[PDB]
Formats: structure tokens, sequence, C-alpha cells
RNA sequence: ACAGGUUUGGUCCUGGCCUUUCUAUUAAUUCUUAAUAAAAUUACACAUGCAAGUAUCCGCGCCCCGGUGAGAAUGCCCUCCAGAUCUUAAAGAUCAAAAGGAGCAGGUAUCAAGCACACCUAUAACGGUAGCUCAUAACGCCUUGCUCAACCACACCCCCACGGGAAACAGCAGUGAUAAAAAUUAAGCCAUGAACGAAAGUUUGACUAAGUUAUAUUAAUUAGAGUUGGUAAAUCUCG
């Protein structure tokens, strides 16, 4: 419908049968609903790892960049995605979650050997 | 030299070798039927219709491309060990863009090992099959290609079907394509069933795999028993094109060559069982002197 | 479980003749048009209900992917598509078991179905392309470098850090952040 | 049709359904039949079945015993035929009756 | 249909089958035809068969018809520019008129084929949506993926309430 | 190059129905419409007022209307361009001679 | 529709009514457990608790989601875009108000005439003509969301909210009254989406995961209901 404002935004709509999530990468308006209207579909993402042990992600790189070149905003998980692919530089928060997780794993190694003693 | 399937010599010779059978070419199919259409025609109109048929049949008859094998492609586009500790199962990134040739698509992976690897060939294909679903293809490999199911389908003399199955399911440069096509040729050879694939578009693969396996036996025997001389002729012709320098080739060529001389000199110079050729090449010959 | 046997038996050949199974069977129903799908199951526990299906009224019949002689008569000869239950008269359970059966049958090729002539996937196949052919791996790779300087953790000037503490003074939570490099644990 | 041995047929009946008129009608109609041989003979041309499953293959059914004409026959862009509104309504997807597409027992 | 004297032309099949598409310039088309004369004969047929084909394929082009104004039959065409085309149809065959029109303001076969392909590229195989616009839908469906719980109930492990009751204890 | 009219009417032809206003012509347009039940084409009519400098339109005229770039009134979006057939005097586009019905008034030669 | 029953002493013919198929509420009789979808009488009145915040000020957000179908023959479709916002080395992009019109668009003609519904002057707000709509349905009246990857409309009522009644859950839960119509005064921002943030991040009754219900499919652990003159599967003895 007609809105006051907002920007073109690339994000993850959630189609899912409940406990089995799945996502549709979508070029939309910020001010429309999650699963509602959009401009164009871009890709999909499947979180749940398949028979081969893989998480499938399809992206139309040509169109994705056609819209960023029109100034669409990316949601943070679409940036995690674009990060991994190498279409985009890895996202800073990824690296930080890395460091955090590594530090907690080291602290838990020390907790393990302090409980063993 | 440069012989290959797509050369004009090899092509025109393999089209002539194959043959047009409008009954086996156009055969009842299992699809839901419709009521038949009728029209009254002249002799002329029926002739033109017949040629129309033959023209359209050729397109049905077009040979499936034969190709050499592909090598495994292993290349890493980047490595960050920092990501490795995420310990998440594999991520598969496909490009879907409608303009692109599917060998020009970009298919990538990030493993738990924190590296950016390109997709393997099988992987790459099942990906494109997901996002560009094409009929007949299973995205997970169909059971029937196990040896048991293979033998079962051979027994039933269905070999055209198997070879029609691989064309759709796998890719012409794949490993499995080649394994199944070639193994299937071995079967028609040991069973002497060669006339099966005769009016089929699969004939080209019969001819080639055998000229390059250098066993022309069953096909020559059969051709002479089927009372086809010209085919055995163009076939020896072929073994000479794919083997230009050999005793048999240059000798039985430059000495002299025609039906009798080239088929019998290549029956003496190909020794797999030359006794078979020489037997049948007598029989046909005899069956001429009685008919003429 | 051995399928082929009962179809070649003299008992069977006596009973059914060369007519298919279900030929004589007739499903009784409320009017001129039968309900659009037959009964859910004709067998619950030890009880056989009413006038049973072709398949289940005769217990010696086994639905498998193996016997092609049984599964054949439930597929349309010319059209190569299965019948919906009402055509035949089998119960829903045996009909679902029959569909699933014919499937594994065609997956083992014990049966015929129609296989169409498909062209090759690609038109022009060139293995040459840079996606297929291994690239010139990055100048950044050759060195063993992180792809960018910021993947690497850099311990900051003490000035910036103490001014940072000076900013947040009451709320600061300060615990050392060097990022241990190797992951695995118990 | 089981008594005649006709195994495949579509037949819809309109108007009064009374049994006798129906069987008389049906029998008149199935004796009203023009056979391929007879078509061939009166038109002196070949008659050719085009199957859909068999593609373009121009199967001959009937040949005109006697002289096959050297004359092609007029192809009108516009044939003039009685067309039944029911068939044409069927053709365009306009039969929506819930009774029609029903599953029924075997023949 | 029963009523009408050439009922085949009240079909949908007869409508789709007529081939003339008009260029983007054509706006108005004016058929002036004549009732009485032998030399009118072709023109009439064109109105009676082909006019309803033409129009169908070009629903935005006004097609008007005048009777017995002018003693000789013709077509007029009014293009976007203010270009006035005048097509004399006299002893012409019906078929001849059709093909002549197709020549003058037509569309090259390649043009049409191009356009239909440019519209067919709009529906992309790989997307996921309602059965109307797309093929596949949830990715319940595609083989290697997870079966969606409607068909195939899930592992006790992967249920929310399993995780919840495990994290509570 | 911008001179436009948002109206699909851009060029039409219609009869001239009435003269009742100053320098404005009442012109009836008729397009074919496909009745979906019958699948037949019938004449749907629609009236358009048009503007006239010369006030030259008699009733019954076959007239060519051109869309006007900027609308004059709610009800006037057009300008009479050319008179296609002036009524009762009709000069054959082909031969350029005066005619009535089937008959030329002045023939060739 | 593959049709079937039913007019008469009987036969055709015409011609309604009904059966037979599928879905949805609600009721009665029964009812074991999971899983998944769906959840709804009421633009009647509402106790209480919550449904917007963020953030070095300022700013920005704050019917956006979410709810409803009250209204309006509304509208579908198609032109053309003011404005708002986003990106940016000034032009792209997303929404798209107003304004339009090829065509399509509920019933009713026992609603047949409406009563100024037109144009012309560019003079620069005055004059001049006498028109316009309409049986191809004007102008009425009656009923109504929809053509559905969504769109239209409302937000206590007076179409509109200055002002007036009067103090608003048609947000989430709940509750009176009403109706054949009965889900938790439930836990979390862990995923997504949104708002702010330079950022970690914070909030989110959106949503996520649950909870309740044979409402529908699926699986089994569960056996009951209806029928038995005919159409139409199926009966003996009593009263
Ligand atoms: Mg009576
Ligand atoms: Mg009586
Ligand atoms: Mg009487
Ligand atoms: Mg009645
Ligand atoms: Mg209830
Ligand atoms: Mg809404
Ligand atoms: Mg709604
Ligand atoms: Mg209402
Ligand atoms: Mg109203
Ligand atoms: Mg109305
Ligand atoms: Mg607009
Ligand atoms: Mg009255
Ligand atoms: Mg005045
Ligand atoms: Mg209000
Ligand atoms: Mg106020
Ligand atoms: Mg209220
Ligand atoms: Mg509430
Ligand atoms: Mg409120
Ligand atoms: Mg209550
Ligand atoms: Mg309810
Ligand atoms: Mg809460
Ligand atoms: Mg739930
Ligand atoms: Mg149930
Ligand atoms: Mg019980
Ligand atoms: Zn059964
Ligand atoms: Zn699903």
């Amino acid at each position: 419908r007609a809105y006051r404002g907002g920007h073109l935004t690339i994000r993850l709509a959630l189609g899912g049968c409940t406990n089995r999530p799945f996502y549709r990468i979508v070029a939309a308006h910020s001010k429309c609903p999650r699963d509602g209207r959009f401009v164009e579909q871009l890709g999909s993402y499947d979180p749940l790892p398949n028979s081969h042990g893989e998480k499938l992600v399809a992206l139309n790189f040509d169109r994705i960049r056609h819209w960023i070149g029109c100034g669409a905003h990316l949601s943070k998980p679409v940036e995690k995605l674009l990060g991994l692919s190498g279409f985009y530089p890895l996202h800073p928060m990824m690296i930080t979650n890395a460091e955090r997780l590594r530090r907690k794993r080291a602290r838990e190694v020390l907790l393990a050997s302090q409980k063993t003693d | 030299r440069k012989p290959t399937f797509m050369d004009e010599e090899v092509q025109n010779i393999l089209i002539k070798m194959t043959g047009l059978d409008l009954q086996k070419i156009f055969k009842p199919a299992l699809q839901e039927l419709k009521p038949p259409t009728y029209k009254l025609m002249t002799q002329a109109q029926l002739e033109e219709a017949t040629k129309q048929a033959v023209e359209a049949a050729k397109v049905r008859l077009k040979m499936p491309p034969v190709l050499e094998e592909r090598a495994p492609i292993n290349d890493v586009l980047a490595e960050d060990k920092i990501l490795e500790g995420t310990e998440t199962a594999k991520y598969v990134f496909t490009d879907i863009s409608y303009s692109i040739p599917h060998r020009e698509r970009f298919i990538v992976v990030r493993e738990p090992s924190g590296t950016l690897r390109k997709a393997s060939w099988e992987e790459r294909d099942r990906m494109i099959q997901v996002y560009f679903p094409r009929e007949g293809r299973r995205i997970l490999t169909p059971v029937i290609f196990k040896e048991e199911n293979l033998q079962t389908m051979y027994s039933q003399d269905q070999h055209v079907d198997v070879l029609n199955l691989c064309v759709a399911q796998f890719e012409p440069d794949s490993a499995e394509y080649i394994k199944i096509h070639h193994h299937t040729y071995e079967d028609i050879d040991k069973c002497g069933k060669y006339d099966l694939l005769r009016s089929t578009r699969h004939f080209g693969g019969m001819a080639w795999y055998f000229v390059n396996k250098k066993k022309i036996d069953g096909l020559l025997i059969d051709q002479i028993q089927r009372d086809l001389v010209s085919d055995a002729t163009s076939l020896v012709h072929l073994y000479h094109i794919l083997h230009p320098x050999x005793x048999x080739x240059x000798x039985x060529x430059x000495x002299x060559x025609x039906x009798x001389x080239x088929x019998x000199x290549x029956x003496x110079x190909x020794x797999x069982x030359x006794x078979x050729x020489x037997x049948x090449x007598x029989x046909x010959x005899x069956x001429x002197x009685x008919x003429x | 479980d051995e399928p082929w046997k009962y179809l070649d038996s003299e008992e069977y050949q006596n009973r059914y003749g060369s007519r298919p199974v279900w030929a004589d069977y007739r499903r009784n129903h409320k009017g001129g048009i039968p309900p659009q799908r037959t009964r859910k199951m004709c067998i619950r526990g030890n009880k056989v209900a009413g006038n049973p299906c072709p398949i289940c009224r005769d217990q010696k019949l086994h639905v498998d992917f193996r016997n092609v002689k049984l599964l054949e008569q439930f597929v349309c000869a010319h059209t190569g598509i299965i019948f919906h239950a009402p055509y035949t008269g089998v119960c829903m359970k045996q009909h679902k078991k029959l569909t699933q059966a014919i499937q594994k049958a065609r997956d083992h090729g014990l049966l015929r179905y129609h296989i169409p002539q498909v062209e090759p996937r690609d038109l022009d196949f060139s293995t040459t392309h840079g996606a297929v052919s291994s690239t010139p791996p990055a100048p950044t790779l050759v060195s063993g470098d992180p792809w960018y300087p910021w993947y690497s953790w850099k311990q900051p000037p003490e000035r910036e850090l103490s001014r940072l503490r000076r900013l947040y003074q009451g709320r600061l939570r300060e615990e050392s952040g060097p990022p241990p490099e190797l992951m695995p644990e118990v | 049709c089981r008594l005649i041995g006709i195994k495949d047929l579509y037949a819809k009946v309109s108007g009064s359904v009374n049994m006798l008129n129906l069987t008389r009608g049906l029998f008149l109609g199935l004796s009203r039949q023009e056979t391929h041989q007879q078509l061939a003979d009166k038109k002196s041309l070949h008659v050719v079945e085009f199957r859909e499953e068999c593609g373009p293959l121009p199967i001959v059914v009937a040949s005109p015993q006697g002289a096959l004409r050297k004359d092609p026959e007029p192809e009108d862009e516009v044939p003039d035929i009685t067309l039944d509104w029911e068939d044409v309504k069927a053709a365009q997807g306009m039969k929506r009756s819930v009774w029609s597409g029903l599953k029924r027992a075997a023949t | 249909p029963m009523k009408g004297r050439f009922p085949i032309r009240r079909t949908l099949q007869y409508l789709g089958q007529g081939d003339v598409v008009f260029k983007d310039s054509v706006k108005v088309m004016t058929v002036n035809y004549n009732t009485h004369g032998e030399l009118g004969e072709g023109a009439r047929k064109f109105v009676f068969f082909n006019i309803p084909q033409i129009q169908y394929k070009n629903p935005w082009v006004q097609i008007t018809m005048f009777k017995n104004m002018t003693p000789s039959p013709f077509l007029r065409f009014y293009l976007d520019s203010g270009e006035q085309v005048l097509v004399d149809v006299e002893s012409k065959s019906n078929k001849e008129i059709v093909e002549h029109i197709r020549k003058i303001l037509g569309k090259n076969e390649e043009t049409l084929e191009k356009e239909e392909q440019e519209k067919k590229q709009l529906s992309h195989p790989a997307h996921f949506g309602p059965r109307k616009y797309c093929l596949r839908e949830c990715m319940c469906e595609v083989e290697g993926q997870v079966p969606c719980p409607g068909l195939v109930p899930l592992p006790k492990e992967m249920t929310g309430k399993y995780k919840a009751a495990l994290k509570a204890t | 190059s911008i001179a436009r009219s948002s109206v699909h009417a851009k060029w039409v032809v219609g009869k001239v129905i009435g003269t009742a206003m100053q320098k404005t012509a009442k012109v009836r347009v008729t397009r074919l419409v496909l009745d979906p039940y019958l699948l037949k084409y019938f004449n749907k009519r629609k009236t358009y007022f048009a503007h006239d400098a010369l006030q030259q339109c008699t009733v019954g005229d076959i007239v060519l209307l051109k869309a006007l770039p900027v609308p004059r009134t709610k009800h006037v979006k057009h300008e009479l361009a050319e008179i296609i057939f002036k009524v009762g005097q009709v000069i054959d586009p082909v031969t350029g001679k005066p005619c009535a019905g089937t008959t030329y008034l002045e023939s060739p030669i």
C-alpha cells in the first residue's frame, strides 16, 4: 500500500512449516510485512542441513548487485550470508563471535582441567 | 591427425550406418492417448507427408554428444581460519542468474574448515538441478544404476531405455555417463544384440566405443548376416579413419579396396575372430550367386 | 514373501483365470455414484470387514515391488498410469501400498514405464571457463595472509584503551581479549 | 456396448432417456457408420491416421481400390460444420460441473 | 456453438489462430466496404472472417467499418505520427488483403518470438512461491532437503519443546 | 520531447452526433468488443466532445479526433483533426472524385 | 453428470421437485495417542496486566507491523505521476496521493426520466450561447468487502473531525450482555522482521516455541455411529 517512507531493503522472508524454517531472500519495502509484498525475489536460503550435510543458499548476484547499486539496505543475516560467499567482505560481527567463542572454549578447557584435577 | 565424433566424415558415415526405420523411430508411447486425427490425401500429399516424416525423424535421431571425461576441479578461493571454529555444517552458495550457461555458473562452498572452496562436479550439477529443475533428473542419484538393476534391465532387452536414462540424468562429460554407456555397450557386444540400437540415435555411440575398443566383431558379423554390405564397408572405412597408420589400414588401403577386397582384407587383418568374418563373408557371398 | 509363486499356482490359475484380480469384485455403495474414495482400511486387527477388496480378501496375495505380475494388473497397459482406487475397488491402505510399490518397481526397472528422449542439458559445453578452471589463486593467498588486515587481531595503543576506560568509567567491564588461536575441546 | 464388443466409447444422452428410444437410436446410429474403406472409395483418396503418440508418422489406414485420384482437395480456412455448443464449451474449460470429472468404478 | 452461419468463427481456437499483429504505430483502422458488386467480393469476406481475428490479437486498436460510402472498397490506417496509410482492396482475394496488411504494418516473426521470450524469462525456475507464480513452493519438496512435518514427523531432538524441556532441566 | 495526454484515446474516429455547443462537436465513437459468453464482436459506443476552431462539423460527419495534450474541460479532451467524410459530400480517397454511394458523380475520362 | 426416483388404469411428450458427489460451520451420539494446519457469533459494552522505544542532549521513531470487514456498488485492469523517503561525485530506485480512461464489473425498469447535471470567451471573473446525462439503462433503491504471491476501506459515533456526544481492547490475553456458534488473564527476543543506534546492543503480545479444541489431513496404540420397502449396499422374530 502507500506508505509514509522507508527504504528498499533486502532481507529474509520466512516461509516455513514450523520447526522446519526456510527463507526467501527478498527485495522489499521496509514498511511492508515480513511475508507480504515485495519488489522482486532474489534468492532463497535453507537453514536446515540436508541429506548431504549442507545448508543451501541461492542468490542472484547480478540482481542483488543491481539493487544495491540502486541503494537497497541489507539486513544483518543477509550480510552474514553475503559475507560467507565472498561476494562481500566477511562481516565484523562474525569475527567477533569467532573471538568470543574461541575465548569461551579456552576458558572451558581450563574449567575442564581444573575440575579433572 | 584429428578424428572426432563431430567430423563430417564420421557423422555422415554414422548416419548412414544407423538407418531410418520409421516404425522404430516413431513407435507407440505410454503417454495418455488422444483420439487419432484423419485426413484424405493424394498420392502426392502422402509422398510429401512421408518426406515430412523422414525430415522430422532425423531430428529425433540426432546423436547424443560423446565427449571425453572431465577432471576433478579442486581450487580454493580463500582461507580464514578464524571462521573454522564456528563448527557449522557445510554452506553451499549457488548463483542463479537466467542469462548464464550452466558451465559458466558460479558454485561455491564454505566448509567447517573455514575455507572457500569451489563446488565439485557432481555437487555442482545437483545444485543446478535444485534451482534449475530439469525433467527426468533426480537430484539424488536413482537406484537403478546399481549392477543388479542394470542386469535386470538388460535381461528385459531394454537397453535403449538405460541409454536414454543416462542422457537425461547425468552429464555427457561425467564419470557415470561414461561408465554406464560403455558398460552397456559391453553387454550388447557379449549378447550380440547390436541390432537393438540400430534405428536408435544411440548407434553413434555403438560405433565409436567399439572402433576405439578395436572390437568390430559382432557388428561386422551381424551386418553381413543382416545382408548389409555397405554398412560393413563404411565401418571398415571408419576403422581406417580412426586408425590411419597400422599394417591393416595402410596396406589393405593402398594395395586396393572395395566391398570384397577391403572387407575381406580387414577380415584377415582384424584377428579377434577372423574365422567368424571369413565364415559369414563367405555365406553372404554365396547367397548372392543363388539370388542373381 | 516369495511373490512369483502364487501367481503361477494352480490355485490362483483356477480362481482368477487370466482375467485380472478385482475383475468380478464389486463395491456396494449408497446410490448411482460411489463415494469418491473407497474405505480407509478393510482390516483392523483380526477383523475382516464386509465384502473385502480384491487384494485383501485373498491373503495369499502379497503386495511388494517384486511381483510384476500382480502390480501389472493395477496399471493401465496403454497409459502406463496407475488406477485410483475406485476404478479397481481396492482399499485406501492397499492403494497407497500399491502406489509406493509400483514406484520401487520402476526404480528397479522390473516394470516398464515411458522414458522420453531428452536432449543434453547444455548446448555448448566448454570446460574452459574461470568458474570451472582453477583461477590464479590470490596474491594474498600465496603469502599465507588473511584476506584483509582486519581479520587479524591487533592489540591497540595503551592510550586509546585507557581513554576508552576513561569514557565508560563506571560501566566498564575489562577482561583481556587476546583470541586463543586453536579451537578443539573435550 | 459390452454386447457388441465395443470397449472404448464416450456417450452422452440428451432429452428423454426412455429406454426403448435410446436403444433404437443407438442401433440406428452405430449402423449409420461410414467405414474408412467406404470413405476412401467415395473420395478415391488415401486415408491417413495421424497418431499423437507416434508423432508425425503418416500411417495409412485405407486405400481406394480402383483409381487413386490425381486431384488434391480444397483446404478452406473456413470449414462449415454444425458445431455443438457442448463440445466447444468443453474445449475452452467451461464445463465446471462437479459431476463430470468423477472417478467411477471400472468399465 | 449452434447459431450463427459460420459458427467456427465464434470459437476461441479460430481467434487465436488468425495471424496479424499490428505495429505499435497503428491506432485506428477504418474498413470501408461495399455490399453490391462482384469486385467487392473479397473485401466482404475479410470483414466476415478476418476482422474478428485481427481485433482479438490487437484489443487496443479501434476497428471501425463503414458501408457503401465510397463506390470502391478500401482500408485506412491511422498511425501515431499522423501518418495516414491507405490500402486499396478491390479485386483482391480475402487472403491477399490479409497478407498485404501483414506486410505493411506487421511485426517480424523474430520480433514476436523475442518479446514472448522476454516475458517467459520473467518467471524464474529457482524461486519459491504460491503455485500460481512459481513451481516449487516450501522446499518441503526438493529431494535432499528436510521433509516438512506434515508428511514426515520430526526427530524428538529437533522439536522446540524437547530443547525447552532439556534446557530447563 | 514532452507533449502528452494520459488518455488512451490518442486517436479515434467517430460520427458527428450534435452541434449544440459553440465550437464544440459531439462525436460518437464505436469500438468492437468481444462478448465473452457468445464470443462475438459487437459495437460499443462512447461519446466524446471535441474542440473545433472553424466550427465546421455538420451532424453525421465521419470525423478524426486527435487527443489533446492538455485537457480543456472535464468533458473536453479532444480536438477535431480532420474530417474524414463530410456528410453528403464524399470524395473517394482512391480516385479523388466526388461521389454518392455506389456511384461517381464525375467519372474518369 | 454415464445419470437415477417421482405426474397416469397405462403410453409417450413436456416439466418441476428430489436422490446420488465434494467442502464448511453448528448440533446430537460416540472418542485412545501423537504430529501438522486451522481457530471465527457479535464495528455490542468493556474490570485488570501488557502490545514502542531508542539514544550522550536534540533527534529519530510511535495503526509500521498487528486487528477488523463496519462502510461503499464499492471496485478489477490500464494510463499518468505530485509528494515522501533511500542511495549518491545528480540522477537512479522504492512506495506511490490526487487526477484520469481502451475494456471488464451485484440485483432490480414496478426506480424512466435527472433537474442545471454543459459548453464559448483568455478578456483576466465579466459577459455570450442553451445546453449536458439517459432504454447500449441516466437518476434511484436494495444487498455486498475483493478479481487474493496481494489490493480497497475503517480506527468510539456525527461519510468527513474544527467543534459535539462522550471517555472508545475491530492489538495480546481475558470478561459481562448477545448468538446454533466458547483457544492460555500462558514463556521467550533464542531465530527472523521492525525501531533506534558509531557500535557492542536495547525494546518488540510482530514473530518464535509452546498451551487448549476430534475442525481438517497424516500415522498408528483406538470402536463406535447410521442404515437395511424402493431410488440405494444390506432382516428374522415379537409387540
Ligand atoms: Mg397429468
Ligand atoms: Mg398411480
Ligand atoms: Mg385419464
Ligand atoms: Mg418432490
Ligand atoms: Mg462443536
Ligand atoms: Mg490488514
Ligand atoms: Mg484481511
Ligand atoms: Mg456489512
Ligand atoms: Mg448503499
Ligand atoms: Mg448498478
Ligand atoms: Mg497513482
Ligand atoms: Mg410492485
Ligand atoms: Mg455567466
Ligand atoms: Mg471517524
Ligand atoms: Mg476535541
Ligand atoms: Mg470498539
Ligand atoms: Mg481481544
Ligand atoms: Mg487501539
Ligand atoms: Mg460471554
Ligand atoms: Mg468453532
Ligand atoms: Mg512479552
Ligand atoms: Mg501453535
Ligand atoms: Mg482426524
Ligand atoms: Mg473405548
Ligand atoms: Zn482391503
Ligand atoms: Zn514445508
